């Protein structure tokens, strides 16, 4: 019982539905990455290799489009907007390896490495990221090898009782972050040792995201 | 005891299969909020339950000539319709099962390139095409479904081939190939490739999440292949064996009726494989209960 | 001298908020009760309208 | 309660040979 | 700026074929439904064809259905009218009209300049053909319809158009009461059921022209004869 | 010395305010409204379901005609709905998809939206080109935009996570007035019916009354134990209600300068996302994280009804200007229209 103008309005509404459906299918094929980390942790160097309030970076790698979101400039309360990223493909967390014997500029008493661990566990164990995989980047690998000779890891980790070598100190730090995973069944942590001249960081993200895509396909298909 | 044991098997399978298939249909429909499904895996799983439900609803109309006095009471007109109806349901469920395993192969071994054509529209087109291929594959079934005069005053619905001496071979082999041989090879090949490619190269296999993922997917791929084989191998093993057999004995007849029940059990066990072995579906179903 | 400057600003604000005129709660409660009673009939959610006058049949 | 020695082809009977 | 330019008109032989083009610029062409409205010499407006946004719906007048074809090219922002078996009845100035349909919109708001082609059903009645008018004096123009233009949704689909001499028709009132954008507030549309009145308070020189009433209740869209105001 | 003296004076002034509020608290709203009859059971049905959003809906706002509404979802779309016919009038693609608030101009010619991009974007709905285009981008907030409300086609008041509220001149794009004094992220704002004052709720668990023309905070309202997420004026403009994370809704009176009623239940332990009043103010509607919307008897603090039709958190709601219907948006990507029946 529509009029001539009502019918054309319904036809316009269905044209809008056609474009909304097209946009959603395009958006489902894209990879959304929440880039987190502390200051001077190499987080900005990651963006430079993958070329307001939130900074969004788009890049395509091997027929896959990535959307990287930087929320470093958001100085507000994280809990008021952290739920907006529930549903991202994964989280990229940047940790500076060389920032283990250093301390926070403001606190002047809290170790920088412990600050990263405190932030890592509040994100990994957050209720909005229960089954969200984490791509853990351990940056400044070359600087860590130079500093480990002079400053032992025992300054940051008193319980550490291993050799004062990069091959053992770096592995101990890698396990400390992974041991913070309070849910070792619903999510996995992909750990990569990056640097200031590395060129395999984007390749690693593609490999780690591919595993997340497979895992989500298995859940939807009912195999998992 | 024989007159009570056989009806009990069909009665239990039909009722339990209807309960299981109705649960999957209800949960998927509720997940879709009473609207067309936007998920390719949900399109395949709800259509498989429908055909399985159709295969089980039509079970008593096909087996009543095996448990009572061996008499077909529905006449010749329903003899051709129901026999084609039962044949169509078995083939469609098998084809949807094979298409569902190929769909899972694409979503795992080709996680990037398959997103171009793993759309809800393409899934509906494929599933509708599976019904079309099922109608063609049951053409000899309904062309020759005629009443068979048994000795005495009793008749039964059956297949009367124009050349029963020679046409009996191609009729068995073409149904054996399309419904057991070819789909099982594709389904088995699909899942072994999934188990070989279910994780990326950099996945932390030492982590418990990857070990738990591999264990759960492995037993789901085994259960799907094992249920299909167990419920359909004896039916088609006896299908090929009876070609040489001229006068069946009581033991062969009892085995053949058991094989028929196992074939219906596949449509009873398919919904419960998804209900039990899928943690995401099972947890969501428990919440509603 | 950031803390001392902020302290003056906070104290000055509290002086403005402390010198306003406040009526009794019973007086304030009556006005809220009176407004609802006056507008009760013209509230569709409070008193549902017949389906003939409902734009969302 | 019948002579259940009939030949079968699929889920339906067939004439014995 | 919004612009609709028609081309392709000219002298043709009877029974021949001619192609009309409408070039759109300055607005979102793909979001607008498009109409062809013709005007025979010394005659009123006559609606020809309609293609909706997205080409999903097409309507034709009965006098042209089967011989005329309306089509659009959204990437090139062009509207087409392929005409065949042209008769002397098809000799008219054809106008390109845009109309967008959503809640609260104003259809038929912009008309093209039109191209002249020469060849070698609710009834809208405007009984008063001519009205002698003077500046500053209130003028009322009446329109009648065989069927009630009031719909069950509350709308009364009656439109008013002013065609000043030598110019394209200009929308004044849409849905019998709403004033089109850019139209002075002195124009007002009032009516009820099948009878409608357009009131022009403080008449000016620019108001001189022929006023048409169109109904949009259902297709085919029909115009009134036209009431001409002269000094 | 001087700093220590000043902070003691602030405590004395706070004690003076508390005693002044206690002096005028002769009776309680519950005692005054104890005699009146309850509203009974409020039953509403989902008249319409607005489908088309493919992500979580964070904001919605009705038009002044009580028929058009705009919804903001993090799929990057601003959609204007015809609630009568469920027709989609417009679909506005957003440059930033992290939208947290949307507004509808009282004239209906503009809609606003803004989120984590710290920008309040003004969109023109009435163009000669037939498409919705951005007319202004209001920059200057250093935190995410949490709420915005038009005063007219040229003025809009916005709240941000930088603990400030701003009044903007849209033609010039500059904030004419800045409202400072909150110590936590401001999460909501509500204009008074006369648009001369507005209230804001922040993460410091306090509500402030602001003078739009003068630009200063007039009254401060405390009592909530956690972040205030929602705030709404009473229809007469002499009171307002807030919704907080402490699972309570509270009603404050401007002239009494103190809380009048608390709307809480023992079974309710989740945060409150949105609050709204009916046309008469008798019903207070609140959205919750428990996926439901509870109807409250504002005068008697009794739960009158429950709007349970969403499968995820109810993030927004609004009541039309004629009080005919109430719309609820949710993270399940659906909007629903509710009203009762005789």
């Amino acid at each position: 019982t529509l009029s001539a103008e009502d019918k054309a309005a319904v036809e316009r509404s269905k044209m809008i539905d056609r474009n909304l459906r097209e946009d959603g299918e395009k958006a489902a094929r894209e990879v959304k990455l929440l880039l987190l980390g502390a200051g001077e942790s190499g987080k900005n160097t990651i963006v430079k290799q993958m070329k307001t309030g939130i900074v969004e970076t788009h890049f395509t790698f091997k027929d896959l489009h990535f959307k990287m979101f930087d929320v470093g400039a958001q100085r507000s309360e994280r809990k008021k907007w952290i739920h907006c990223f529930e549903g991202v493909t994964a989280i990229i967390f940047c940790v500076a390896l060389s920032d283990y014997d250093l301390v926070l500029a403001e606190d002047e008493e809290m170790n920088r490495m412990h600050a990263s661990m405190k932030l890592f566990d509040s994100i990994c164990n957050n209720k909005w990221f229960t089954d969200t995989s984490i791509i853990l980047f351990l940056n400044k690998k070359d600087l860590f090898e130079e500093k480990i000779k002079k400053s032992p890891l025992t300054i940051c980790y008193p319980e550490y009782a291993g050799s004062n070598t990069y091959e053992e100190a770096a592995a101990y730090i890698q396990c400390q972050f992974e041991d913070l995973n309070k849910r070792k069944d619903t999510k996995e942590i992909y750990t990569h040792f990056t640097c200031s001249t590395d060129t395999k960081n984007v390749q690693f993200v593609f490999d780690a995201v591919t595993d997340v895509i497979i895992k989500n396909n298995l859940k939807d298909c009912g195999l998992f | 005891y024989i007159n009570i044991i056989m009806p009990s098997v069909f009665g239990t399978i039909c009722l339990l299969g209807i309960i299981g298939n109705s649960t999957v249909i209800f949960a998927v429909v509720k997940k879709s909020k009473l609207h067309w499904c936007n998920n390719v895996p949900d399109i395949f799983i709800i259509n498989l339950s429908v055909v399985d439900l159709l295969f089980l609803l039509g079970m008593p109309f096909m087996i009543h000539q095996l448990m009572g006095n061996g008499v077909w009471h529905f006449g010749e007109t329903m003899c051709t319709l129901i026999t084609a109806m039962d044949a169509n349901s078995q083939f469609t469920s098998t084809y949807i099962l094979t298409a569902m395993a190929i769909d899972r192969y694409l979503a795992t071994v080709h996680p990037i390139s398959s997103t171009k054509f793993r759309k809800p529209s393409v899934a509906t087109l494929v599933i509708c095409l599976l019904w079309a291929l099922s109608f063609i594959s049951i053409t000899p079934v309904w062309l020759y479904a005629r009443l068979i005069p048994f000795p005495g005053g009793a008749v039964g619905c059956g297949i009367r081939l124009p050349n029963p001496d020679t046409d009996l071979y191609w009729f068995t082999l073409y149904q054996f190939f399309l419904a057991f041989a070819l789909p099982f090879v594709v389904i088995t090949a699909a899942y072994v490739r999934i188990l070989q490619r279910m994780t990326s190269s950099v996945a932390p296999a030492s982590q418990r999440s990857i070990r738990l993922r591999t264990k759960r997917v492995t037993r789901t791929a085994i259960a799907i292949c094992l249920v299909f084989f167990v419920c359909w191998a004896p039916y088609y093993v006896l299908q090929l064996t009876q070609l040489s057999i001229s006068r069946p004995t009581l033991t062969f007849v009892y085995l053949y009726n058991a094989a028929i029940s196992l074939g219906y059990a596949n449509s009873c066990l398919n919904p419960f494989v998804y209900i039990v072995l899928c943690e995401t579906f099972r947890k969501r179903l428990v919440l509603s209960v | 001298t950031a803390s001392i400057a902020q302290a003056r600003k906070l104290v000055e604000q509290l002086k403005m908020e402390a010198n306003i005129d406040r009526i009794k709660v019973s007086k304030a409660a009556a006005d809220l009760m009176a407004y609802c009673e006056a507008h009760a009939k013209e509230d569709p959610l409070l008193t549902p309208v017949p389906a003939s006058e409902n734009p969302f049949r | 309660d019948f002579d259940m020695l009939r030949c079968m082809l699929g889920r339906v009977y067939r004439p014995c040979w | 700026d919004v612009q609709l330019v028609e081309s392709g008109g000219g002298l043709v032989q009877p029974g021949g074929s001619r192609k009309l083009s409408c070039s759109a610029s300055g607005f979102a062409f793909s979001s607008f439904g498009m109409h062809w409205v013709r005007q025979a010499p010394e005659k009123g407006l006559e609606w020809v064809a309609y293609i909706s946004s997205g080409s999903g719906t097409i309507y034709y007048a009965d006098t042209v259905k089967g011989r005329f074809t309306i089509s659009r090219d959204d990437p090139k922002n062009t509207l087409f009218l392929q005409m065949t078996s042209l008769r002397s009845e098809d000799t008219a100035m054809y106008y390109c009209v845009r109309s967008i349909y959503y809640y609260g919109s104003s259809p038929f708001d912009f008309w093209g300049q039109g191209t002249t082609l020469t060849v070698s059903d609710i009834v809208m009645t405007q009984a008063t053909s001519s009205v002698p008018v003077t500046p500053g004096e209130s003028v009322s123009i009446s329109c009648r319809s065989s069927k009630s233009l009031l719909h069950s949704n509350g709308n009364t689909y009656l439109y008013w158009f002013l065609q000043r001499p030598g110019q394209s028709p200009q929308l004044l009132i849409y849905r019998m009461s709403n004033l089109a954008s850019g139209v002075p507030d002195r124009f007002s549309g009032s009516g009820s059921g099948t009878a409608f009145t357009l009131t022009i308070s403080r008449l000016e020189a620019e108001d001189v022209g022929v006023y048409y009433c169109m109904q949009h209740l259902e297709y085919p869209l029909t115009f009134g004869a036209g009431t001409k105001l002269e000094l | 010395s001087e700093l220590d003296q000043l902070r003691q004076e602030a405590e004395q002034l706070k004690n003076q305010i508390r005693d002044a509020r206690k002096a005028c608290a002769d009776a309680t709203l519950s005692q005054i409204t104890n005699n009146i009859d309850p509203v009974g059971r409020i039953q509403m049905r989902t008249r319409r379901t607005l489908r088309g959003h493919l992500a979580k809906i964070y904001a919605m706002h009705w038009g002044t005609d009580s028929r058009l509404l705009v919804s903001a979802s993090q799929d990057g779309k601003l959609i204007i709905w015809d609630s009568y016919t469920t027709n989609k009038v417009h679909a506005i693609p957003l440059r930033s998809s992290w939208v947290m608030t949307c507004a509808y101009a009282p004239s209906g010619n503009y809609v606003a939206c803004g989120g984590l991009d710290n920008i309040c974007s003004i969109y023109n709905l009435k163009t000669r080109e037939g498409n919705v285009r951005v007319s202004r981008e209001l920059a200057g907030h250093t935190g995410y935009l949490s709420c915005c409300r038009f005063l007219d086609d040229n003025q809009i008041v916005t709240s941000s996570g930088d603990t400030t509220c701003a009044l903007w001149d849209i033609e010039t794009g500059q904030q004419t007035t800045t409202f400072t004094g909150h110590t936590g992220d401001v999460m909501s704002l509500s204009l008074a019916p006369d648009t001369r004052l507005f209230v804001s709720g922040a993460c410091d668990a306090s509500a402030k009354l602001w003078d739009v023309r003068e630009g200063m905070c007039r009254q401060t309202f405390t009592g909530h134990e956690s972040d205030i997420n929602a705030i709404c004026f009473f229809p007469n403009g002499n009171a307002f209600a807030t919704g907080s994370d402490d699972a309570t809704c509270r009603l404050f009176d401007l002239r009494a300068d103190q809380e009048l009623m608390t709307y809480s239940h023992d079974n309710i332990i989740c945060g409150i996302t949105s609050v709204s009043f009916s046309k008469s103010g008798r019903l207070l509607l609140a959205g919750y994280d428990d996926f439901n919307c509870n109807v409250w008897d504002a005068l008697k603090a009794d739960r009158a009804g429950v709007l349970a039709g969403h499968d995820n958190r109810v993030s927004c709601l609004g009541v039309t200007d004629d009080g005919m219907a109430v719309a609820t948006g949710s993270w399940d990507s659906f909007l629903k229209i509710w009203n009762g029946s005789s």
